[PDB]
Order: structure tokens, then C-alpha cells, then sequence
């Protein structure tokens, strides 16, 4: 029960060929093509200063946020063991 | 386009021997996840089923 | 921490106060445009009842070797085909389940018919035993 | 495209920077110079705040395109939020009727039993009548 | 990830439906019992207005990462954001360029003349000297 | 209607106080994160200042056409390069016209150098002449 997505979607999936992507950039009519990947490698050098500026460790301070949001999962898993082992209990008696 | 071109491929290669341990780490630790979110839905099965 | 429609790490998550549960701003703005009520509990709700709520701006790490190429080409591409198979596994689980709830159904009544012959051949057995 | 005092499309869209909501020159100068104050929120504003004449400049303005930079992205939000909205709501019968399942195999198998258990009852009665 | 209030890690999420800030269950259970209302924005609230954090419904979900459609139409987005600063900064050089160019030729342009007047005048007193 | 640093269609206008401008709030909120001051009046701004302005009516949606995404992805690369080769010709000529402009002021530093010899000249004209 969707939009009009689904129907491409499902024609795209029984017919099974992927949508036409970019495949201008990288090559290099020629001229603005290769403007382009001169702005577009000078973003990207630009892109990897901000990386290495900071580092290792805004990786680092997401992976600490990664375990933290792990450990609630595994003490939901323990609530839930408890609980049915206490009806299974009840049920033994 | 090919001097910035072997630059940036040269400050990936900084950074993608630098964060490709966190990759694969972040790409472990969300293995697990998924390990645990069917299972975490299998408790949600195995209470109201029971 | 997840938004309760779309599966997602929600950037602008907003609250219900009829059913408390986290949803994307967008996605709940269009449930309620669509018929305006909760989606989990199917109460009354509508945009002005929501909440919005204030969050540690989660950050994801675009992988080093990110360029317009690259996500224009293959990343897009990649997110298209994991939406359309996921989809339709998603639909054939769907049919095989219920196939398998009708089986489930089917056997269940034939139990239910078995235990109800034995039920009468049991108790005038007991019967016939105490004549 | 309405200006906020008249309701009619405004040829001269100016904005008063207090309370923003475009106007028209003529009807904000007016109400201007009735009172020095704004017609949205009261509050105090002049003449020379109110900006004018639009602002095509350095930008080179491109009509709203069908095919160019962004609706496309826009769209494939837009498609991409129905997606999920789909899988949500598929997924959802999908493991409500796996817990049907689950209750049905289980219930299956306990009534399974008591067949089992009345079957040798009746076996045991059948021998216990007949050797009488 | 962290409570606001205390500023540990709570292992026992519960978010309100008024002024949410994820909270731990204990100490947000404590506040309410102390004072009906929420401790940041002091709006009113209930043990019952709150909920743990739960797994959303039985559609999967996957990891925040590059890969997401979202984040890459969130990315391109951001990029062209950068773009579009980076064109004012070459366009708004270019202006003041320009104005010192108009001036610098302007200024050449009527030293010129008088630099041809001083040719003519140098060599019209020479031939004038010269001749007597 | 067009905000005065992206150009672009603001969908969250502000206006600043200290200079009549409606920017884009998330434009201008990088540019006052690196620097405190406004990009048009260069005149001391902070963030409060700010007044969040209201458009509601003004949003149209772009209904490109029926036309298929698979091409769309084509037009919105192909408006990426033009818009690349857009802000490079952008940058060049302004390069260009700062070089103009200083080899224009060169001679014009020369041409005041020669003034003086000229003008020397023409006192030993007129010290011949009184003679």
C-alpha cells in the first residue's frame, strides 16, 4: 500500500537492473567534466584535513558510545531470562 | 585532476589505515548488535507465546 | 534512542504524549497527515500534540575515501538494491508465514477433533470397566 | 507568494527585520507611517529596516528546474521515507503473526500429549473390562 | 548515552513526553516521587508519562554509517553547502578586483594624455631652442 | 526570497539585527562559529541577536516530472559538475582581475615618475625662456 515508489521499486526488483548512476565524474564536453573533478578533488583534500585535524578521536568517542548503547541490550536480555524463568517456575509448582 | 586525485588517495590511505581499525571495530561491535537484536526479538516471541 | 517507524537513528526526534515513544519528525508529520492518529496505539494525535526533544547531535564518520563519484555512483546504488531485496524477502516471509499459521490452524483443529473422539472413548471405557 | 497585510501577490517584496513575513512596499510604508511599529507582532520598526527590491546578484538565479541539482535528492528522501514507512508496518504482521505461530506449535504439541497420555488410558481400561 | 542529570551512563534508560532528555529510570523516578514535574524544563510529569528506551518494532534496524541513503543525501547536501560559500568567496574578491581595476585604468587613462602632452611639450621647446 | 550567502531558497530564514539581511540560519551560524561578525557589514554579531523570521507560504515543491529516477540520477550529477565548473571559472576570473588590477596600478605608479621629469623639464624651459 505505497506511492508510486513501489511499483518502480517492484519493476526494478522483478525486472532486476539497478538505476543508472553518475558515471561523469571520474572520466573527464570534456572540459567541464574536468573542472568539475578539479573542484571535487579540491573538496576532497579539503574533506581530509578536517579528518585528520581531530584524528583518532571522534572515532574514539563514538566507539565509547557504541559499548554504552550496547550494555542496556544485554541488561534487557537478563530482565527477560529472569522473568520467563520465574513463570516457568510458578508453572512447576 | 591526477596530482589531486594521488593526493587525496594518498590522505585516505592516511586515514583509512588510521580509522580502518575502527572500521572493522565499529563493524564488529554492530555484528553484534544485529546478533543480539534477533535474539532480543526471539525473547519477544518467547514471552507472549509462553 | 531509534525511531518507532522508520528503523532509524533519529536527527530531530519528536514524542508522542499519548503513546511515549520516540519517532522521526518527518516521518510522524506524515502519519498524521495521512489519518490523524498515533501509529502504535491508533489514538488521537495530531502535529501540534507532538514534543519535540533535544539530543546529543549524533555524528556519523563518512568513510575516508568520500567523494562526489563515489557517493553519487556506488553508495546510492548500494542503498537502492539493500531497499529493494530487503523488501522483497521481506514480502515472501510474509506469504510463507501465513501459509504456515493456515497449516498451524489446520493441524490445530485436527488435534482438537482427535482429543474430542478420545475424550468419548476413554471415560465409557472407565465406565465399562466399573460395570 | 501573499503578502501578510493586503493578501495579494506582492510585486516589491519587502521584509521587516523584527517579525519577517514579506509584505508589499506600499502597505508596509503605509502602516509605517501610520504607526512606526509592525502589523505582525507590535513591535518597533521604521523605514529604513524594511528591505527592498529583491536580491539576484552574485547568484545567477535558476528558475526552479524539473532535472537539475537537489529535487532529485529531495525526492529520493522522500521515496526513501516510504520505504521504511512500508517495512515498518510489514514487518509488524510479520512477527505478530510469528508469535501466533509460536503460541500454535506450542499449544499443538501440549494437546499432542494428552492423546498421547488418553490413548494408553483407554488401552489399560480395554484389558482391565476384558480380563473381567 | 548519558543522563542529564546525573552525568553517568544510564544502563536503565526512561524517556518523558515532555521535555525529553534521556534520563536514568532511578534518579527520574526519585524526582517525580520528590516533585511532579520534569528537571529540566520543570514541565509536568508522571512515573506513567515516562517509558524506557525499547526496541522500536519488528522492522530491523541498522547501524548509523556512510552507507545509509539518508546520511549521503545529508553529506551531498552539506557539500553543496560548502560549495556555495566557497563561490562568495572568489565572487566577492572579484568585486573589490574589479573596482580597483576600474580605477587603476581610469587613473592610467587620464595620466596617458597628459604623459602625450608632455612628449609634445618636451620636444616643441627643444625644436624651438634648437632652431634660434 | 534568495538568501545572500548560498543563494539558495531559504527553507529556516533569519534576519540580522545590526544589518538588514535574511541569511540562512545554518549558513550563518558557521559563519559566526568562525568568526563573530556579519558577512555583509563585517560589524560585531553574535548568535542571539538572531530573529528566527517566518515564510510559510512561500515553499514550492519542485514536481520535476513523471520522468524515471534512474534519470534523475544523471541530472542531479550532471548539475554537480556544472555547478563544480560554475564556482572554478568563478575564482579564475577573479584571480585574473586582482592581477589586471595590480599591473594596472604598476603604471600607474610609473606614469606619476615621469610626471617629474616632465615637469622638470618644463621649469628649464621656462628658466631659458625668462633668460
Amino acid at each position: 500500500t505505497d506511492i508510486m515508489r513501489n511499483e518502480f521499486e517492484r519493476l526494478a526488483a522483478r525486472q532486476p537492473i539497478e538505476l543508472l548512476s553518475m558515471k561523469r565524474y571520474e572520466l573527464p564536453e570534456c572540459v567541464n567534466n574536468s573542472m568539475a573533478q578539479l573542484e571535487h578533488q579540491a573538496v576532497r583534500i579539503e574533506n581530509l584535513e578536517l579528518m585528520s585535524q581531530h584524528g583518532c578521536n571522534a572515532w574514539k568517542v563514538y566507539n565509547e558510545n557504541l559499548v554504552h548503547m550496547i550494555e542496556h541490550a544485554q541488561k534487557e536480555l537478563q530482565k527477560l531470562r529472569k522473568h520467563i524463568q520465574d513463570l516457568n517456575w510458578q508453572r512447576k509448582n | 585532476m591526477t596530482t589531486e586525485a594521488k593526493r587525496a588517495a594518498k590522505m585516505e590511505k592516511k586515514m583509512k589505515i588510521l580509522l580502518g581499525g575502527y572500521q572493522s571495530r565499529a563493524m564488529g561491535l554492530m555484528k553484534q548488535l544485529n546478533d543480539l537484536w534477533d535474539q532480543i526479538e526471539q525473547a519477544h516471541l518467547e514471552l507472549r507465546t509462553f | 534512542l531509534i525511531c518507532s517507524i522508520s528503523n532509524e537513528v533519529p536527527e530531530h526526534p519528536c514524542v508522542s504524549p499519548v503513546s511515549n515513544h520516540v519517532y522521526e519528525r518527518r516521518l510522524i508529520e506524515k502519519y498524521i497527515a495521512e489519518n490523524g492518529t498515533d501509529p502504535i496505539n491508533n489514538q488521537p494525535l495530531s502535529e501540534e500534540q507532538l514534543i519535540d526533544i533535544k539530543v546529543a547531535h549524533p555524528i556519523r564518520p563518512k568513510p575516508p575515501s568520500a567523494t562526489s563519484i563515489p557517493a553519487i555512483l556506488k553508495a546510492l546504488q548500494d542503498e537502492w538494491d539493500a531497499v529493494m531485496l530487503h523488501s522483497f524477502t521481506l514480502r515472501q516471509q510474509l506469504q510463507t508465514t501465513r501459509q504456515e499459521l493456515s497449516h498451524a490452524l489446520y493441524q490445530h483443529d485436527a488435534a482438537c477433533r482427535v482429543i474430542a473422539r478420545l475424550t468419548k472413548e476413554v471415560t465409557a471405557a472407565r465406565e465399562a470397566l466399573a460395570t
